[PDB]
């Protein structure tokens, strides 16, 4: 296959960037996306041009590390996999693929294709956890959950944290991944005593670190490798009402370090 | 510690608010389109409905007292969906300003598979809130778009609404903004009444095909009367 | 070994008390499963992510804990050195991968939990940045590493469509237990695997090894499928595959039955192949997987080194010359939780809380050979790529030390990896600059670490002259295959000091005695 | 995966539809019986009722729309009362056909102790289904049960209901058919009042006896004065 | 649906004694059918009630009841028995005395599953 690349190109943070074209004269169809981004990157290496920098660690979608724009949709056409599970023989001979970072304020981008996700980070940071201490965890079988809140649980849970939910999103928002750890935790006895502080800290973390607002679009379900629903975003609705009735105050924000 | 007044610190309690407020406003929207549906029963009729607004329970509410608080809860609801409208607006442009190829386009390419809620919604919502203050000065008050001694204020009980309406949908000016208005409310109507019910948590798998019936119906028919309204008044079928 | 599965219990209790979504039954309590081979239903699991629910429990505790500002946590961070202070672990130097910033730490303990090294072999089931920088460094700094040659290989994984690749995505080898492998009669075949006859079909593993008939061991199996691919008769992009077809299974089983039991591995396999496992054969090819040699670790998880405490996979510990199902992540959360807590108070009583600061001549040394190595790889400007370098030492390490070793072989080996060596570091091209997100830089280091490490693990496999577990032996092995022990003269931990020479480390033997599992 | 609509897959759920509906139709029955005591007031009085029925609203809702609104809604009910009463009717047959004496006997004998509702309640639901067809067409529509000159059809907002049930019941026949209906009905909420709330899970032990006694008292009430109008027109006390 | 060697401590979730107290209650049941041969509509409410009240008054239940309820409605269904017209006859005839109170819980649980969207699994053929 022949494919032509317009391919994103930053220097750093503060460098403007641009868009390059690189011509791949032969492209095998089983190859993965991001091996012919690594051939793209031998050879330019041979010639003696700056390779493309993009983020990428495990290559079976699970990890969360690759994060890219390909022809207008974050992890390529192809939905319900990431960018390393996208492979060529999703484009034909002679096609045109633009491939870009994930664009939102929170997510800033530090090279050609790299962004900083650590927004997430402090998200989960701010209430995103079950506050138990090694050692004190009773008996494995001391409380039951159901095999539907586990599985609805299990269904959030299943969450890479790649930021596609905030690189498709309109608004720049991070409601899926927010959503997804408080259905998560919120579905299990064991969230249940901080629940209501975690979604609204957790809303809130997501407010300070720049992310917008949710319009009810669902472009995050809609390239969310995991199939994260909509449903997670309801559940979150539902927990934030419920600790406003309940006059629950978001604690401090979490401050980078 | 504040209680309920918690909605206003986060976005998503602002959009909670929007969802109620949207509540209310929908309700209102459709109250609305179907008293001024009697414009086809007549104009006894219409004038009838439109000081019985005013005399609602007069033996044992005061005269336009209900109509008083309809329009304060109205005024208070829509100022609450503009303010929270307008934070989380610039909250998602802020959102966007800092890692886009411009301040017009975020990327090179982004094809969208769920919608284009936010532009329909934002914009819709600006020329709603324009359609909104000239057609209170239009209707209500006939203080812009009426020739000279076209337009009846109330005296006392008798009210002449359906001749302001008559003789306000004339100038095809202002029969093309309420049609583009309408047609933006629509669109407003289609996406938010769903998207209110999905903003306070009442949506599901199975309820969410009802809830997009839902809001197609009610997005449909306020679309289909309030469209109908100025156009049958222009063509002469509403004289 | 009893320490660990003492512990699996608390492990299992943390774990579900922080979150992790386990298989629950529709009474509500939880669901247990049976690997292969295993003779009880002793593994909990996720549905097919039971490593990344426990890495999320893991990482929303330790996000806590970043929250209560008991951690700093350091991501894209690379640590390139091990500082050593009177002879203790007191401190490191890292490297951010962000702003090329060279910078020391300095701390009472330090704790390597840096993963293990099974990417010496360019084609591995590991992610593309496990390394073994970490775990060298701290072997050249001193500590001992234990049973380098221990790595285990897995059976079922999806091959690679060209030079390329360098990832084999793991398949459950329960793959095994449902198909039958073969490979086409004709050296050279240009008919579609489905429509080979019968007849013309070379069905290795049946024909031979009438014995283990069609549950032959992940080692054998693998080493015939990799001396059939190096025959020549492999199929596949490079010939590097052979067909584990179940049509005769879809055939007798119900093919409903068969998605309910290998449906996420069929998508998976059509996602990244592109060729439907259900009417064509899938094509599947043995990887390195995992390596339980590391740096030797006491009772304590210390390291040779005082003060540097080695878990995980980065440690030899308690998985012998095999690795089971589930028990390295059974390892690492023991490590972690119940073991590492105490053993490294207990270090920490023994000795004063501070006293080093990152201005001792000892991090200035190791900063200026960590500066001075990052500019060599910078100014070599080769005509080869770290990749192609990394590809030939895999090559060269998975066709002469893995699932099949002989001293010949071996001895090849280690005469080629100092001549790569040096040809790494006279030829090679990696482009950029320090002080920028170069991405060469860091695969140059960890190749040049590779480079290293991988004349140790050959040295160690020479050295053992038996085959045991992973590390297998042509010249001692059973008639059926299987590995023959030599329990009198090699039932000892071969800890390997690093001497200064890279071709002449110091062997340490540890005895190994038994008193309530007798060897047999 | 359905939604609330999985009630229909289940005889339970089936009967959960018929005690919602049920409770439709006894607030419908209540409220007419209320409605047409009116009757003793006189002529003027009635005939108001009956036109106010169809202004309910005026105001704000247009003539008839709240009338249809009930009258869609009651339709809705009862055919769902009905189609639910055929369903577990033919269920409980069938339950009965198989081990039996004959079609007709279960058991060589069977002492009851808890009463006979499930006869009553068939018979009755019958009886009372053909009598709704009957009165449709009798006191509504004014085709059936009148001599040519006697029903007058409301054609503007002025309404001889009170002329129509004056005529109406003159016939014996229709009375004690409307007796019997009463009858039938009476023993219908009798057991239907206590039975809806047994069948939404709304009892127990303390509001039990409590249930039968406002089961008691609605059908009392009901059977009183559903009577007392046809016995009054044809013995000449309304007139 | 709780296997074997799986159990908790026997004391690790309170019961109180009121809700085990109606638990046994409804679980004192002979699975005689007199209930059925009673009941006019020839129903196994009371005996389905009972099984479902006895399980839905303890914590232990609480994982699958509103699955259960419809699957045993559904189940009572297939087996071909009648309705329940409340009529009562079920309970005078009951050797141990279940309450129709089991029926109205049946009830409630049944109305919660269909606010849930509980779709009964595929009845049980007989072997
Ligand atoms: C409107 C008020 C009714 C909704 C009241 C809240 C019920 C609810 O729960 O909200 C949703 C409402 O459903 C829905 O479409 C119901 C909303 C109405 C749908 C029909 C439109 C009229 C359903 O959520 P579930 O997935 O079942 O929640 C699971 C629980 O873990 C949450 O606590
Ligand atoms: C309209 C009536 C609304 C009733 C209130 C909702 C139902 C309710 O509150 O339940 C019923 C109340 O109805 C009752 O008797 C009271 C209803 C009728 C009172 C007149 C009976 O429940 P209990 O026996 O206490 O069972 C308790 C739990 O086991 C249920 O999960
Ligand atoms: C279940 C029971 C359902 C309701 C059935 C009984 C309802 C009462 C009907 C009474 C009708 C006769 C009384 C007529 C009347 O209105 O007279 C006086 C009635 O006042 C009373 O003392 C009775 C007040 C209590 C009855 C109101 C209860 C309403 C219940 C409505 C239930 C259905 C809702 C639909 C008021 O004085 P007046 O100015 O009307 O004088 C006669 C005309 N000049
Ligand atoms: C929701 C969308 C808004 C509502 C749309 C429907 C309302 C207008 C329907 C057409 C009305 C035509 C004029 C009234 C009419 O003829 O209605 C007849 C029957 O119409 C219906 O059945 C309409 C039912 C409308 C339900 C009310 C909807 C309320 C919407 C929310 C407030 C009654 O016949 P009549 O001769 O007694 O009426 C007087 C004619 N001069
Ligand atoms: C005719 C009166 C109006 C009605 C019936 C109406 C209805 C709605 C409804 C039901 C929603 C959904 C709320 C939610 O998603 O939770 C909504 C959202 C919205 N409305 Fe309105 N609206 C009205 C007027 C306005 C006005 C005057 C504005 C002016 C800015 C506006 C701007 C918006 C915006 C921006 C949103 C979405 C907020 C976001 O982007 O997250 N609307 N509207
Ligand atoms: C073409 C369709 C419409 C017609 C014919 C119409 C007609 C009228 C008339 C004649 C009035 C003056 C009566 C009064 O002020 O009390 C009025 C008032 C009003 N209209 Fe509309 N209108 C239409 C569309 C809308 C829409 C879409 C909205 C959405 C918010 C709206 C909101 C209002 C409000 C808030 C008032 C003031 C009510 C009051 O002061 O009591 N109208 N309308
Ligand atoms: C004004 C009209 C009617 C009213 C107010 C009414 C009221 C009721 C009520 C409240 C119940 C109790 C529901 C429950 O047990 O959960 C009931 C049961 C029943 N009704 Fe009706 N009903 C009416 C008309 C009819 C009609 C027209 C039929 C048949 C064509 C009918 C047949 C039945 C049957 C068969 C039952 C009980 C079935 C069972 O319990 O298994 N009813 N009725
Ligand atoms: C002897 C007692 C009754 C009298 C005197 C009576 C009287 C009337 C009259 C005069 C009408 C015509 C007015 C109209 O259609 O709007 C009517 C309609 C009606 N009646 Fe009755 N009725 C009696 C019993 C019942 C009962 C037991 C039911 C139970 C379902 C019932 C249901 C209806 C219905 C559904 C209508 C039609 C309402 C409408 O079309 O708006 N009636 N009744
Ligand atoms: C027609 C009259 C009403 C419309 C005109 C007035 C519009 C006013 C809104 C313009 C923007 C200012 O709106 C203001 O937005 C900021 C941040 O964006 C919100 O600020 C608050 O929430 C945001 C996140 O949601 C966080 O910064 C923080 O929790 C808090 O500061 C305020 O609650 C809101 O008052
Ligand atoms: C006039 C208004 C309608 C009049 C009556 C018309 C309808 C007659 C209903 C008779 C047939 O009844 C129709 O079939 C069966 C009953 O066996 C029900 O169907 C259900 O029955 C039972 C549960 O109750 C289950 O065992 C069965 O699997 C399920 O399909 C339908 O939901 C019902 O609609
Ligand atoms: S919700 Fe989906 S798209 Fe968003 S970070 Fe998680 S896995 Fe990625
Ligand atoms: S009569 Fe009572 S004891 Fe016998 S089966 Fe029915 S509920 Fe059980
Ligand atoms: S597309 Fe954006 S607006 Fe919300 S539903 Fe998804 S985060
Ligand atoms: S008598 Fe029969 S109708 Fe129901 S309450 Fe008892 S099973
Ligand atoms: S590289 Fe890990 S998700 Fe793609």
């Amino acid at each position: 296959m022949k494919i032509t690349l317009k391919i994103w190109r930053q220097k750093n943070r503060n460098t403007p960037g641009e868009f390059k074209t690189y011509v791949m004269d032969n492209v095998n169809p089983d190859m993965s996306f991001l091996e012919m981004l690594d051939v793209l990157n031998e050879d330019l290496m041979s010639r003696g041009e700056e390779p493309v920098a993009f983020d990428h660690d495990c290559r079976e979608g699970i990890c969360g590390m690759c994060s890219l724009m390909i022809n207008g949709v974050a992890h390529g056409p192809k939905n319900a996999i990431t960018t390393c599970q996208l492979h060529m023989r999703s484009f034909k001979d002679g096609d045109t693929i633009t491939v870009e970072p994930w664009r939102a304020s929170a997510f800033p981008i530090l090279k050609d294709l790299v962004v900083d996700r650590s927004a997430f980070d402090r998200i989960i940071q701010a209430g995103g956890y079950i506050s138990v201490s090694t050692g004190s965890a009773p008996d494995a079988n001391t409380i039951p959950v159901s095999k539907v809140a586990a599985d609805r649980a299990m269904d959030a849970a299943a969450c890479i944290g790649c930021g596609a939910c905030v690189a498709a999103c309109p608004n720049g928002s991070a409601m899926l991944f927010t959503a997804a750890k408080v259905t998560h935790l919120a579905l299990l006895p064991q969230g249940q005593p901080e629940r209501y502080q975690r979604v609204v800290n957790m809303v809130a973390q997501a407010d300070f670190e720049g992310f917008g607002n949710c319009t009810n679009i669902g472009e995050c379900a809609a390239v969310c490798p995991k199939e994260i629903s909509l449903e997670t975003i309801a559940q979150l609705n539902r927990d934030l009402v419920m600790a406003a009735l309940r006059g629950i105050e978001p604690n401090t924000p979490i401050v980078p370090a | 510690m504040t209680g309920v007044l918690t909605l206003t610190r986060t976005s998503v309690g602002k959009k909670v608010i929007m969802a109620l407020t949207g509540f209310v406003l929908v309700g209102f929207v459709v109250f609305h389109m179907y008293g001024n549906l009697k414009m086809y029963q007549g104009p006894e009729v219409y004038n009838a409905y439109a000081a019985g607004l005013r005399e609602l329970g007069y033996p044992i509410f005061g005269h336009e007292h209900l109509l008083w608080i309809a329009r304060f809860i109205l005024l208070a609801s829509v100022f609450l969906h503009i303010w929270a409208a307008t934070s989380l607006t610039l909250q998602s442009r802020r959102s966007l300003q800092a890692s886009s190829i411009s301040t017009v386009r975020r990327y090179g390419q982004h094809k969208r598979q769920s919608g284009y809620a936010d532009y329909t919604m934002r914009f819709g919502g600006v020329l709603i809130f324009f359609f909104i203050i000239y057609h209170i000065l239009h209707l209500t008050f006939g203080v812009v778009g009426y020739e000279p001694g076209q337009f009846i204020h109330p005296h006392g009980d008798v009210y002449e609404t359906y001749n302001n309406v008559v003789y306000g949908f004339q100038n095809p000016l202002i029969v093309g903004f309420y049609l583009l208005t309408m047609v933006f409310l629509a669109l407003h109507l289609y996406h938010g009444v769903w998207s209110m019910f999905q903003t306070l948590g009442w949506n599901n798998r199975t309820y969410d095909r009802l809830l997009r019936g839902l809001a197609i119906v009610v997005a449909a028919a306020v679309f289909i009367g309030n469209i109908s309204f100025p156009l049958a008044v222009y063509f002469g079928f509403v004289a | 070994v009893y320490r660990l599965a003492q512990v699996s219990v608390n492990i299992i209790d943390q774990c579900v008390a922080q979150g992790v979504p386990f298989a629950r039954e529709y009474g509500g309590l939880l669901d247990n499963r049976s690997f292969g081979g295993a003779q009880v239903a002793r593994t909990f699991y996720a549905r097919g992510q039971t490593g990344q629910q426990l890495l999320l429990g893991a990482y929303q505790a330790l996000s806590r804990q970043i929250a209560a500002g008991t951690v700093k946590m350091f991501p894209r961070t690379e640590m390139l050195d091990l500082v050593v202070v009177d002879g203790r672990a007191r401190g490191i130097i890292t490297r951010d991968m962000v702003t090329g910033k060279i910078t020391r730490y300095a701390a009472d303990a330090v704790v390597l939990a840096t993963g293990g090294y099974g990417n010496v072999f360019y084609l591995s089931t590991n992610a593309k940045g496990c390394n073994a920088t970490a775990i060298w460094r701290a072997h050249r700094r001193g500590a001992f590493f234990g049973n380098p040659c221990f790595t285990q290989i897995h059976p079922t994984c999806i091959p690679v469509s060209g030079e390329y690749q360098s990832k084999l995505t793991l398949m459950s080898e329960s793959l095994r237990n449902d198909g039958r492998i073969w490979v086409p009669k004709k050296k050279g075949d240009t008919r579609r695997p489905q429509d080979i006859p019968e007849s013309e079909r070379d069905y290795y593993l049946e024909e031979r090894y009438p014995s283990f008939g069609n549950l032959v061991p992940r080692d054998i199996a693998s080493r015939a499928a990799k001396q059939v691919c190096d025959e020549g008769r492999g199929v596949g992009p490079g010939g590097l595959g052979v067909y584990l077809d179940f049509a005769d299974a879809i055939k007798r089983l119900g093919r409903q039955k068969i998605a309910e039991r290998y449906g996420n591995l069929f998508d998976m396999y059509k996602q990244i192949t592109g060729e439907d496992p259900y009417e064509t054969p899938m094509r599947i090819y043995p990887a390195v997987h995992y390596t339980m040699g590391g740096l030797w670790v006491d009772y304590n998880l210390q390291s040779t080194i005082p003060g540097l405490f080695v878990i995980g996979e980065a440690n030899f510990s308690d998985h012998g010359a095999n690795r089971l199902g589930a028990s390295a992540l059974m390892q690492g959360l023991a490590d972690g939780y119940f073991i590492l807590p105490y053993t490294i108070a207990n270090f920490l009583a023994q000795v004063k809380p501070g006293g080093v600061s990152i201005d001792r001549p000892e991090f200035a040394e190791a900063e200026a050979e960590i500066n001075q190595r990052i500019q060599r790889l910078l100014s070599i400007r080769g005509k080869r790529t770290v990749d192609s370098f990394h590809r030939e030492l895999g090559k060269l390490m998975w066709d002469k030390c893995g699932m099949a070793r002989n001293a010949a072989g071996l001895r090849e080996a280690l005469q080629r990896i100092p001549e790569i060596r040096a040809e790494f570091w006279e030829n090679v091209n990696v482009p950029g600059e320090a002080n920028d997100l170069n991405q060469a830089l860091e695969k140059a280091g960890r190749v040049a670490d590779f480079l290293e490490l991988a004349e140790l693990m050959c040295l160690d496999a020479l050295h053992r002259e038996e085959s045991c577990g992973g590390h297998f032996r042509e010249e001692y092995q059973t008639p059926d295959g299987e590995a023959l022990r030599n329990d009198e003269q090699f039932s000892y931990v071969a800890a390997w000091e690093f001497t200064g020479d890279l071709a002449k480390p110091r062997l340490h033997k540890e005895p190994l005695v038994f008193e309530y599992v007798k060897p047999t």
